[PDB]
């Protein structure tokens, strides 16, 4: 079974997810999944065609478990890991404002998403974070956007130039 | 005791005072810019009057459609090629209209001045109207036309082909993902002002020329609302002009927005017009130069000079890479015809003359290729031939720009022949231009769209088509066809017999 | 000129014959129903459904989407164009919602347009009929101009609460409903101003300037907590569903309904004011139209979701508790307005009975749908503490 | 078939080719304005006039007629299809009249259609909002069901008074206005029944049957003189102009306006009834609409006729006096209704103020136009003589 | 608190009780019948729902006209002959619609049952809508057509010609002068049921065939209201069926009504169809037999049998006089072309072949005459010839029936040629058939309509025309013409130079 919308990979993960019946285990697996399969910094591209869908199924499980385990105040203000969401948000924004350059900034924003994307952090705090982190990242990136030659930019990004035609 | 009342302007006079101050009264979206608190809007509308002016237009439109046009069998008496073209034109525009709703909701959230919010709000509502209007065109042609397949399920059958990906870039994600201002440039300052406003009108001309009076009726009505959106785009620039951030970022976001839009339109619009019609209205080459260079890049853009706006630095590259763009693309769209939701046709003798006449050198390149393909039996279901095979046999790989999603074949193109292949953290990336390459290098995490080859790798062609419902109601005949005639339609079995299997072209590199 | 220069394929003999000759003998497919693959909510597929469902290009990783793959361009940092991360609520399919009134754009502007023109006729007939003569001056210059006027800011705030939702809604059907709920709120705020402007034309000395009502809203006591609630709902909520749910199923259902129906609609008549009730009729009609949609999305689709029913009810119960307190505070401060009325206008029992009507309707139409255990007398007693 | 079997000259290549070949190079006359010979009442000729003026084939022997000769077929005895002999009033041109609202059929049904649809929406919002809860049971089951309902026969009677005029009107512009004046009257009557039918649906024991309100109208004391005047304006008048003038510029302007505006419209609110006012808003909007037309015909055109100014005024003053008495009588009887109201509802000081409003409004809008010298005090006095 | 409302039917249920008893509650109009006051109507409507259902039709109609149809230049691409024909069809129908208002108003007054009054009332309003619709057709052709003259002023220019008089007899006076029941028979039982209902549909057919999509858009909308009027006429009979007076008078008023209506439509309508068009739909003989004999005289009249209704005794007579009626009249209409407000055209070769094919003997009589007139220069202003002169030369008097106003020529006609002349108290009277002769003999005072020869006697032709404004905008060119081409149009002077002076043909018997 190798389909686009339905295949063995997806089925296999649905089964793995069905066996996550504790908030802490499920939340930890979601974050691990995000480190392994999301963003251009993912540890691997093996699940490139199904990670987006599998991630959502894992989120569903974490959300369901969190709502059952947390009291009302914690559901609104605590991350799935028991951290105070406002503190994390403020601490991350503080780091972003201290960012020396656009390279440090992108690491902060991207990492923040991989670690706290909702069922982990309450959406209210998370999107407030997007608002603030996204602003600084753009302010740093869009300054003198064209000054660096492609030859040098490729080096800065650290890609391996495989082939060039002009 | 005289009969008196109150109009829209009379209420609007006080609309600016509706917003009030409080600590957290600020946009929820990330942005490098600050929209002026006192920005005003051009049209003084209130909800009630807005609904009335649109209501009046609807009556006329639907009246013509349900009455006279239906009595004239206007849904049928259209050239086969144009009936197919509208499947794409109307449904693809639909998504632009739809995403523009979310886009203007985001701009409404961005604006702090009540009048500027109100202006964006009007567009939010207009774009919903347009979404439903474009939907109605497909709806009408499906119900009354010569071939409902595609018109009737484009919302899902569009997902099979590669042209759809690029459409989502300029008309979906480009409209709502990024700095609200960057989004406004993609949508209003470039998208609508440069391409959509002129485009919508042009489509009505090509439509009328090919017997279609359905589209003119709807699209001409859509056009009446555009003036307001133009003003929104213009006001976006005014609202942020006296902010220091503007001088630092405006022209960069504008240049990026321009290249983004152009990259897709330049080759696609021209392709739909010239290759998707029987009767021609005007050569895309001149249409493009007048639109982008004269009207937009000169008149329009120069009016915003007083606000620091400059002509896009990539304008020159766009023009140079434009001449053959659409011709280069149709070769690819036709070669991959089994992946669409519309029927395609090879240029006929009379058309080749027109092409050659208008684009010297067309026959020696594209002309001959199309002649070879028809000789190979590309129109015949028993030939066992799909143009794609020819690309394989002659070692001409087809790549997908990681950023714009626009398909390109550098080894066989007369236009741009650039190709940059990079490897980054275990993934291969292919770019077709120096502007999109910079975008990826600087913003890797904004462009992770997987291409069709990546998603379909190792899959047999007929299986992808079947899974994504690319069939007609008989469950056997393909929606897509390599010809627009009424007989000898290819079936899923004809494609399976081809035993065509997708492979990722970039994997060849070591 | 006479026939014009442009030749049309439908009517030009030469062109039409070329077109007719290329036509097939009959349609290339007999399924002439656009959206035939959409699961109908009712007996047969409606025009509303065909023209709307699946217009939003969601991939399958956002519940119910038919596309595949990541978005082509995302925000700096990686945020997706649309994503599950923008709301706490989960569902098996974001496209299940259906506006019970089946409103797509045409029907929507058609009805509002009828209302606009009829409103115009009403005012011209009202002014020509000199019905303003029987309106109590104090009610007019004090309660309509200052207090009803201040309420426009409340509705304006609720309108604005919808901005993020217009951008983040995860489906076409929800976006359209949301856009219309918000548009009706701005309309009401504008009708409140429209009445003030009308009175300024037929009543010598009446000032249509929003300065007074705005000062009442921003710095008065009667609407202090109402304004605090509105500022929060609008700008402190970053979850598009929490926003729409809390606005329509908590704050406006309690505070809004009380002010519009139990104060102004209920008392204006007593002061010879048939004018304000005309506009409040529209506001209440809009409120009931919105309710059907709000109930279908949050209760029929999400609260009763086959896989996330329990989860969603837990979250909505959470939101209800979160926003009920600020809503009660809003009602409590508004109680201060009764002391301003001329003696003998109303009494504590009528006020209380009216509070209970609003609370009982809210429990029946909203609270009970998610098993929120609301104590009606506890709520009313909390509010009554604001009576001076 | 897909193309059908019928060939159309506009799209069929062969047929269109023949047509195009027969066309002149340009229009055979540059005057493309239909009705260009009609004298514009305003700046430029309106669609209203173009499409209406001179549709009636009157010959020159009927002031304003453009045709010539007798009618082709007359009544047994010799009476003409249309003739000067059907009304005492004379004029230099029966086509002079102009509806200030410029209503031809399309605009007329457009507006009423919007009102019908609003109305349906309002009733749906009203019921869903439970607004009936604040309405006084006595006022409902007794003053709305019996007395308001009985008034429907009044309006229904004024409606029928228009039948002969729909047949005898001497011009198109007058005939169109008349028809609409009467059509709006039957509408009102039907709206009264509509409300009772609505109440019947939301108030479990309410009976919608017209039995009660009918008996009140046919055998009551409240409307005895009211019904007498109606039966006369309807079946005892054979002059279409006297019927129209006496109904709209005398009776309904005094008795009608008082009952609708000064009684139910003024008092219903005081009983928590915003339902009835909704429908009365229509009746009054309709009244004010018909008023501009009634004024333009009898005052602007006839009363101020370049040659029969003095003459027509004499006839209308005569008519005013002839029906002013039966109208004043209808009012007196209605006064008896206040005695049935619960104590404290209103006082003679208020009713006196409302009567003077109706009278002063009448003198201002009708009486002074034909120079009938009316004494407000004597009229109000004579009417007021109907209490306890 | 369920959302609730009330529909038309729920209010209409109590409408019958709206009327109450009292001394003078009776019709103000003379009548021999008694309409039962318990009579019910078929459609349960109230003012508001009526307005809504008509408003919706208006939307489609005006929407098509203002938008699509105007964009297609529908007002222009119509055969010249048909453009002229619509000046007569739309305006002449307009008067029928207009008088129908007064008629149903009279019937509204006649009915005693509230429901029956309500039925008639709905028609009062419908006929007002139709009046305005027919007016709009002329208005649109005047504004956007190839020849506005006539379309723009038919209301006054129609008074010049003889055809108009006969139209007023069946569509104006026949509808309102006489026993209310007789009028109802003329209007609804005969006029609408037998002629207009079928006619309106046929007109849209002939119009479509000739390029006119304007008339179909409007007339088909008018048609949708006719079912209510059919029912009104049907209920009129049911209302008086139990009154003894009915068995004594009904069949006589019906027969008279039938003869009255057919007398005009049989010649006129067939003439407008076959001679006012280029492309033909169906021979009039076939149409007439189906409409009158089968559909009406058979099926429709049959359903009224249980109510004592029998076929008009004059039926057979009507059929015998019909065959050549329209052909005979066009000879007179063309001969007197200068008295019209339209332009006429002689049959072309294809048309003469069509007439001969469908009417054996046509060519030897009408055909030869038309060719004789054309060769003599009847289409050319410099010829000095107007066909009327040919009638004088060959001693072929043209008379006007004192009753029906229909022009007839006994010495030339291929159809009926009977002629009765009488003198009574110093006045002469000419009759064309036995039914109308009886009508006059029995009701002298009902028929005193002066004919064109009587009014114009002694007057020179161009003077009558000038006086009645039979001129186009330039103040010199005649509205009427003997051909439909754009050149060589006749002027007032071309006519004046002929020195034609009207004479009363009846005086020859002196
Ligand atoms: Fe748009
Ligand atoms: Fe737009
Ligand atoms: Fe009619
Ligand atoms: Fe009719």
């Amino acid at each position: 079974k190798l389909g686009i919308h339905s295949n063995d990979t997806r089925d296999a993960w649905v089964n793995k997810i069905a066996q996550l019946n504790t908030l802490e285990k499920a939340a930890e697996m979601l974050k691990q999944f995000r480190m392994d399969h999301t963003t251009p910094f993912r540890n691997s591209y093996e699940l490139d065609n199904d990670y987006l869908w599998i991630e959502a199924k894992l989120e569903e499980k974490v959300a369901v478990l969190k709502a059952r385990a947390f009291n009302e105040v914690d559901f609104r203000h605590k991350t799935a890991f028991g951290e105070d969401a406002k503190s994390v948000l403020d601490g991350t924004v503080a780091k972003m404002n201290a960012a020396k350059d656009k390279w440090e900034a992108e690491k902060i924003h991207i990492g923040f998403r991989q670690a706290y994307k909702p069922p982990i952090m309450p959406v209210n705090y998370f999107l407030d974070g997007e608002r603030q982190l996204g602003t600084r990242l753009m302010e740093l990136r869009n300054l003198n956007y064209y000054d660096t030659p492609l030859e040098e930019l490729r080096k800065q990004r650290g890609v391996r130039v495989v082939h060039l035609q002009s | 005791r005289a009969p008196t009342s109150v109009n829209a302007q009379e209420v609007h006079r006080w609309l600016q005072s509706f917003n009030w101050d409080f600590k957290n009264n600020r946009t929820k979206y990330a942005t490098k810019y600050k929209m002026a608190n006192e920005t005003k809007e051009q049209f003084k509308l209130i909800a009630k009057e807005y609904a009335r002016m649109e209501a009046v237009k609807d009556e006329r439109q639907f009246g013509s459609l349900q009455d006279a046009l239906t009595r004239l069998n206007a849904g049928v008496r259209v050239h086969p090629k144009w009936n197919e073209t509208m499947k794409v034109v109307s449904n693809f525009l639909e998504v632009g209209e739809y995403n523009a709703i979310a886009a203007t909701g985001m701009l409404w959230d961005s604006a702090q001045a009540a009048e500027q919010k109100n202006g964006y709000l009007a567009q939010v509502l207009d774009e919903i109207r347009h979404t439903h209007q474009c939907a109605y065109v497909n709806y009408y042609f499906a119900k009354n036309g010569q071939d409902p397949a595609g018109h009737n399920d484009a919302r899902r059958t569009r997902t099979i082909g590669p042209l759809w990906k690029g459409m989502k870039r300029v008309f979906s994600d480009g409209f709502i993902s990024g700095d609200a201002v960057e989004c406004s440039l993609n949508l209003q300052l470039v998208g609508e002002a440069c391409f959509t406003n002129p485009l919508i009108v042009a489509v009505t001309e090509w439509a009328a020329a090919n017997g279609d009076e359905i589209t003119p009726t709807v699209f001409l009505s859509i056009e009446t609302d555009e003036l307001r959106h133009m003003a929104n785009g213009y006001q976006t620039v005014v609202s942020i002009a006296n902010d220091p951030a503007s001088a630092k970022y405006l022209n960069t976001d504008l240049n990026n927005a321009f290249w983004t839009q152009q990259k897709y339109f330049t080759p696609v619009l021209g392709m739909l017009f010239e290759y998707g019609s029987k009767f021609k209205v005007e050569p895309w080459v001149k249409t493009w130069d007048r639109w982008v260079y004269e009207d937009w890049g000169g008149i329009w853009i120069g009016r915003l000079g007083k606000y620091g706006v400059e002509s896009p630095r990539s304008l020159k590259d766009a023009k140079q890479d434009a001449y053959w763009a659409h011709h280069d693309l149709y070769l690819l769209a036709y070669a991959l015809w089994p992946t669409g939701f519309f029927r395609l046709a090879l240029p006929d003798q009379e058309e080749m003359e027109w092409f050659e006449a208008n684009y010297p050198g067309w026959y020696d390149h594209y002309g001959k290729i199309y002649e070879e393909w028809r000789a190979r039996g590309c129109e015949d279901p028993s030939s066992g031939f799909i143009p794609l095979m020819w690309f394989i046999e002659n070692n001409h790989p087809i790549y997908i720009d990681r950023v714009s999603q626009v398909p390109f074949c550098p080894s066989l193109a007369k236009g741009a022949s650039t190709l940059r292949v990079h490897e980054y953290n275990g993934e291969m990336h292919t770019f077709s231009d120096q502007w999109g390459e910079r975008m990826w290098l600087a913003e890797p995490e904004r462009y992770e769209c997987q291409n069709i080859f990546e998603q379909y790798e190792g899959r047999e062609l007929s299986e992808v088509i079947a899974e994504l419902h690319g069939l007609r109601s008989d469950g056997k005949t393909l929606i897509a066809q390599p010809h627009v005639r009424g007989d000898k339609l290819w079936t899923l079995d004809d494609i399976k017999r081809l035993n065509c299997v997708f492979k990722n072209p970039v994997k060849a590199f070591n | 000129s006479m026939l014009g220069e442009r030749r049309r394929g439908l009517t030009d003999p030469e062109m039409a014959a070329v077109i007719l000759k290329a036509l097939p003998e009959a349609p290339l497919d007999g399924n002439n129903k656009m959206g035939y693959f959409v699961t109908p909510r009712w007996k047969r597929l409606t025009e509303y459904e065909a023209l709307t469902v699946y217009a939003q290009p969601n991939a399958d990783w956002i519940a119910g989407g038919l596309d595949w793959g990541d978005w082509t361009q995302k925000f700096h940092g990686g945020r997706p164009s649309w994503g599950n991360e923008t709301t706490e609520l989960r569902t098996v399919d974001w496209f299940k919602h259906r506006d019970p009134l089946r409103r797509w754009h045409a029907p929507y502007v058609k009805d509002k347009a009828e209302e606009w023109r009829y409103t115009d006729r009403f005012l011209q007939g009202y002014s020509a009929d000199g019905q303003i003569r029987a309106m109590n001056p104090t009610w007019r210059d004090e309660f309509i101009n200052r207090y009803w006027g201040a309420f426009l800011f409340n509705e304006y705030g609720l309108f604005n609460a919808h901005s993020q939702g217009a951008r983040e809604a995860l489906s076409d059907v929800t976006r359209v409903s949301l856009a219309f709920w918000g548009f009706d709120k701005i309309d009401i705020a504008q009708m409140i101003q429209l009445e003030r402007g009308f009175l300024a034309k037929i009543v010598p000395g009446f000032d249509e300037s929003t300065a007074v009502p705005k000062a009442e809203w921003t710095n008065g006591e009667v609407y202090k907590s109402a304004r605090l609630a509105v500022e929060g709902l609008w700008q402190e909520v970053f979850d598009w569903n929490e926003s729409a749910f809390s606005v329509h199923a908590v704050y406006d259902a309690l505070f809004g309904q009380f002010v519009r129906r139990e104060f102004f609609q209920r008392l204006a008549p007593r002061f010879g004011d048939n004018l304000t009730p005309f506009f409040i009729n529209q506001a209440q009609t809009y409120f009931q139209i919105a309710k059907q949609g709000v109930q279908d999305l949050y209760y029929n689709c999400l609260g009763d979701d086959p896989e996330f029913s329990d989860y969603n009810r837990t979250v909505m119960r959470n939101w209800t508790g979160k926003w009920l307190e600020p809503t009660i505070a809003a009602l409590r401060d508004f109680m201060g307005l009764f002391a301003k009325l001329p003696a003998g206008t109303t009494d504590k029992e009528e006020i209380t009975a009216s509070l209970y009507r609003v609370v009982d309707d809210w429990i029946e139409d909203y609270a009970s749908r998610i098993d929120f255990k609301a104590d009606r007398d506890q709520i009313v007693k909390a509010v009554l503490a604001g009576l001076k």
